[PDB]
């Protein structure tokens, strides 16, 4: 009984860790899009300010 | 005895001889073909000049038209006179009836009332919605906004506290339509009429089709109204349909003006616009306004300098988010940043002050386990972890209400609960008399034996 | 009425409100870009019959009209949290 | 002392800036604005016991005076990085 | 006879007028009588023909149109040397410690240039600080230039004052003290701490506090430097301390808007780069003699990254970064090992008993900091044998990179401590080498020697 329930711990670890990198993949996909659209927001307003501070 | 010099967009410039130069906020004439065109003065510029925004349609306006000086303010209808009208910025009838019988007229641009006046109350005003007045109470003569960015609920809502509120509210009321759609305007005004309550609520309508100086300044037209209903002593409602909207229209003219842009390319004198409007819709000791105002964020964006500076003018602040509309969760309010002055102990007692920081801690914990879920799932939480978890998925579903104006849409018959209900039911969750139930139980229901019902029918 | 692309006006009154060196405000468009789209929805109604009558000087009675519109936005990233979507 | 939003100060001091048109910064704030400040809470000091007398003309001995400043600041989101705070 | 006349005022940017003969050279200086008081004008530009765009080297208020103006032929020049020693003054040299005229024999003028290239020296002679993170990690030379960078609040302040303990007793010369938008309050306790050391008369004050008007503020940084440079061409080492050079460019910023130059990124003018150089290369050391130059830089919002921080690290040969991170968990000094480093931490100079005990402790570190995030996932469960050694020895030798300081006595109660290079050398490399895990981990905390850490574990 012990033995088994040492093969089902690995079994039960590995689909565990399955769910995990994917959902941490899935994650990465959503920070990059927070990331590129402030990356845009802020050189759209400090070339605001440029352009708009000349003159 | 003045003539059109230039022409830009909603502006107008006009040039009088030196003798005879317009004040300030002083209303001009101008033919424009078969139209009557009325242009208020915003500054005098040297020489004579001075520089207008059309409150009409621009379109065909040459240079050299002749400009009547007509020597005093905008001035609109005022009193029991103006009950059960639809009315323009400038005050002129818009609905097919007749000529209002005023026997007043008051100038919109006024002073807010001295310091000495104010007056100050701690009376809880009772509303049937569970969010609103367990998170964020408020009380007869203040201010509350609704806060959220676009299609979340800002106007069912209104539309609710307009049915519970009328309850028992005895006096008149003023509704100001600033910068939203027409449509929502003509099906408010039928049922009104249709359920016989119009005979004692005066409207104001600029809707987003009009031109720029419209939307600025029938802001103030809806105040002046509820001003004189104040200053007889009554006491008065006050809705404001999308307050955003003024500022907007303020931005839309400000460069044309001649002002160098500031921040997010808002009108430099941005604050000051919005505090002269929003310090004289106030209660005083003659008389008090309960007033709700929505407050539309663009793209979502609490942090923007419109609705930052909004949030300092109001008592109670409820605080909309499209992540909880789209869980279907309705009303879609925020109980981590919805908020008021009125959340005391010594005001509200103490039990409905300890139920309502209970709930805030409890969901605050739940958002600090969100990211460990995240990442590894609810199985690596610890023993009682998974208890706050499924006490706060609770709360969040409990929070949840059926709405009698929202039977369109959800076809549910719609539910008003009262303060102590609705207290005894968080604090039977938090207790964990009702841990037996599911989730499914809690969602849409009046009230806490509706749920134990509910979840009968599973 | 389908408007095919309102992201796509947009951008042109851009392009000409920036040539004529107007202010821009956020992701650069100007405020009028509210101004610019909400004149042409409003438009799209449903009227009643007294209006089609005082406008048809009588010649259609009882009837009532209506313009029924569909515009299309596309949204970069599905992200509908944009501004002028 | 306390100031309350020194914050709204500063938004004062911007538009008297722009309608004034001095040159605009960053954020738009006039270049000016950490003058504004600093020699505002500079003024919060304690000073000796010479200063008081020399000050009273000798009418106060041996006593050191005082001023402790509380300025209030209201950060969007807690965004240390903004040019006020 | 005075020849211009005030034709602006705006803000703190006068213009002024002369006859189209006698215009003013850049950087000249002029004399108006504002009210009762005497104020000068330093000339930034010529524009047009006949005018004049200047600077207020005091308050511009109270100012008219119409004023006469004189021009005074030369640029504005100070009191230098064995004068001012013990004197505190303002940007003019003017003194402001009420102790009487300073009684110079020599005045020199505080703008001139840097020092030729055939007039540099190249010599590593190590000086030493009896600051462990230092002494290991950035080794001073005599004659290099030391950068503090830190944010608010990390300690900038305390570490240049027991630098200035350590440093400036064991000296035998002349220092300079220059405060560029220094606070009021820290000012009169720096001077008071130098009387009360009975120090102050080996060392001189330029002071420019943060209310003074832009001007001030701009040009108190040259002020102290060109005392400086006096001391060194009479052939002597000096050390020169600037206790921030941050507000020397942001005065520059705030002067530029109003000079009508276009804006650049960030908000920074044009020249940013071009003022910080021309101040920077002036502080050398040459044939003739030496100065020794530590400077605190704030960095805005611990970002490091925008330009004023970013155009800094070039000039300096010592670098100590100050983190946020480290002064919020509570260690002190926050000298963060693996952004701080010295020219100076060669093989050859240091010799490799210091090299490469320094390189050890920079890998294991960044070791460290590589398992840190997945050992909030993995807890040390997980994680492996070879991985709870590394941890083991890091955490600790973290540890023991932490010290009480003599200033810092104040807040802490506990005494200043002292250790010296090679003590510092042979407690790493205990860690590094003999690997006395035997000990808890705060038994290597605020210890100071290798001898009270065992002691201390002793004790407890
Ligand atoms: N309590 C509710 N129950 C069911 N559906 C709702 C509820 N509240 C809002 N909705 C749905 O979301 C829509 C958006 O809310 P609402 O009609 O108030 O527009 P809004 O959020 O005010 O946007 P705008 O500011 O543009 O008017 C509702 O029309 C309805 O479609
Ligand atoms: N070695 C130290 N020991 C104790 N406290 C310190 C030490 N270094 C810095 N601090 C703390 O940092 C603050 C002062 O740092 P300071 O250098 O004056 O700020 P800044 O670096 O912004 O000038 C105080 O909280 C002080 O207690
Ligand atoms: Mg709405
Ligand atoms: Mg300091």
């Amino acid at each position: 009984g012990v033995v088994e329930n040492l093969a089902s711990e690995q079994a039960a670890r590995m689909v565990a860790m399955k769910a995990a990198t994917d959902n941490g993949g899935s994650l990465i996909k959503e920070l990059q899009l927070v990331y590129n659209k402030a990356r845009q927001a802020s050189i759209t307003q400090e070339l605001t300010e440029i352009v708009s501070g000349a003159a | 005895t003045g003539k059109i010099v230039q022409v830009i967009g909603a502006v107008v410039d006009v040039e009088f001889p030196q003798d005879a130069v317009p004040r300030v906020y002083d209303a001009l004439e101008v033919q424009n073909g078969n139209e009557r065109l009325v242009l208020e003065v915003q500054q005098q510029l040297g020489g004579g000049i001075v520089r207008t925004i059309a409150m009409g349609s621009s379109d065909g306006l040459r240079r050299g038209l002749d400009v009547k000086d007509l020597e005093h303010p905008i001035e609109v209808p005022v009193g029991k006179a103006t009950l059960g009208r639809i009315m323009n910025v400038l005050g002129e009838p818009v609905d097919m009836k007749g000529e209002i019988g005023e026997e007043e007229r008051w100038a919109i641009h006024r002073a807010a009332p001295s310091y000495e006046e104010l007056s100050n109350s701690q009376e809880l005003l009772e509303t049937g919605i569970k969010v609103i007045d367990l998170m964020a109470p408020f009380a007869k003569g203040g201010k509350v906004g609704l806060f959220g960015g676009a299609g979340v609920g800002k106007t069912v809502n209104m539309m609710e506290l307009i049915r519970n509120i009328a309850i028992e509210h005895s006096g008149y009321s003023v509704f100001a339509g600033v910068g939203e759609r027409t449509r929502e305007g003509n099906d408010f005004y039928h049922e009104m009429t249709d359920s016989n309550v119009i005979d004692k609520v005066s409207l104001v309508y600029g809707q987003m089709n009009e031109p720029p100086g419209n939307r600025l300044r029938v802001a103030l037209t809806g105040l002046t109204m509820a001003e004189k209903f104040r200053d007889e002593g009554r006491d008065v409602l006050l809705f404001v349909d999308n307050i955003y909207r003024y500022t907007l229209a303020g931005t839309e003219v400000s460069a044309l003006l001649g002002r160098m842009p500031s921040a997010v390319g808002y009108q430099p004198t941005l604050a000051e616009e919005m505090g002269v409007l929003q310090e004289r819709i106030t209660s005083t000791k003659t008389g008090s306004i309960t007033s709700v105002q929505a407050v539309y964020v663009p793209a979502d964006d609490l942090t923007d300098p419109s609705p930052a500076t909004t949030f300092a003018h109001l008592d109670a602040t409820v605080v909309l988010s499209r992540q909880i509309a789209s869980l279907g969760i309705y009303p879609a309010v925020d109980p981590l940043d919805s908020t008021s002055r009125q959340l005391d102990p010594l005001v509200v007692g103490q039990e409905h002050y300890d139920t309502a920081r209970g709930v805030q801690s409890i969901l605050q914990r739940y958002q600090e386990l969100k990211d460990i879920i995240a990442i590894l799932g609810m199985d690596e939480l610890s023993e009682e972890d998974k208890l706050v978890v499924a006490r706060a998925r609770k709360i969040q579903r409990f929070l949840s209400q059926p709405f009698f104006v929202a039977e369109v849409f959800t076809g549910s018959p719609g539910k008003y609960v009262s303060l102590k209900d609705t207290i005894r039911g968080f604090k039977g969750i938090m207790e964990g008399e009702y841990d037996h139930l599911p989730e499914q139980a809690f969602y849409m229901v009046g009230s806490i034996e509706e749920a134990v019902e509910k979840a009968k029918k599973l | 009425i389908i408007y095919d692309d309102l992201s796509k006006q947009a951008v042109a009154y851009r392009q000409i409100s920036l040539l004529l060196r107007r202010p821009p405000g956020r992701e650069a468009f100007p405020g009028d870009v509210f101004y610019l789209h909400s004149r042409l929805l409003e438009r799209a109604a449903r009227v009643n019959a007294e209006y089609v009558e005082a406008f048809t000087k009588g010649e259609v009675k009882g009837k009532t009209g209506s313009l029924t519109a569909l515009p299309i936005i596309e949204t970069q990233a599905g992200d509908v949290s944009a501004f002028v979507p």
